[PDB]
């Protein structure tokens, strides 16, 4: 959630990949409460270019 | 146009229109910082525009 | 009618072709009141990955 | 954690909390001095931030 707050704050200049369909980067950060919907860029920073 | 989105929708910038909105805004910025508007309009108010 | 009740609520998370013609996955589940409209994915679960 | 000290205590900066504090602050300094942040906000107010 802490990571999500910033990633949804600047989702225009820096697009990342949210791991599931059903939510996007501009989804409200409070919804990131399941373990499966952690973004893969956050689980491994080498995926973010 | 794409067919109806399967799952919950949040504002996305990859839509064809947003990009049109984005390039035009991006293009004007370069008008504001062009060699014409640099000389005449003040620099402290050019950052606001 | 029990099976298609979950298939209606999962038309957008987990979509699957319903092989009986004229009846899609978003058909209401209280309308499968004939043996000819029994979906082949329900008669054989191996048709669903 | 560390064991309880019996000496006169003073605020330190080599704890894991004071390291976490002084890295998110050092990150948001890098945020506020980015390229997509220096475009819109004035150059005087980001000196205050």
């Amino acid at each position: 959630k802490v990571f999500m707050a910033l990633a949804n704050l600047l989702a225009q200049p820096e697009p990342i990949a949210i791991g599931v369909p059903g939510m996007h980067q501009t989804t409200p950060a409070s919804q990131f409460s399941h373990p499966g919907v952690w973004p893969p860029g956050f689980l491994n920073p080498q995926l973010i270019n | 146009n794409q067919p109806l989105p399967r799952l919950t929708v949040a504002p996305t910038y990859d839509s064809a229109m947003s990009n049109w909105i984005s390039t035009t805004i991006a293009f004007f910025i370069r008008v504001v910082n062009s060699v014409n508007m640099t000389a005449t309009v003040n620099d402290l108010t050019r950052r606001t525009m």
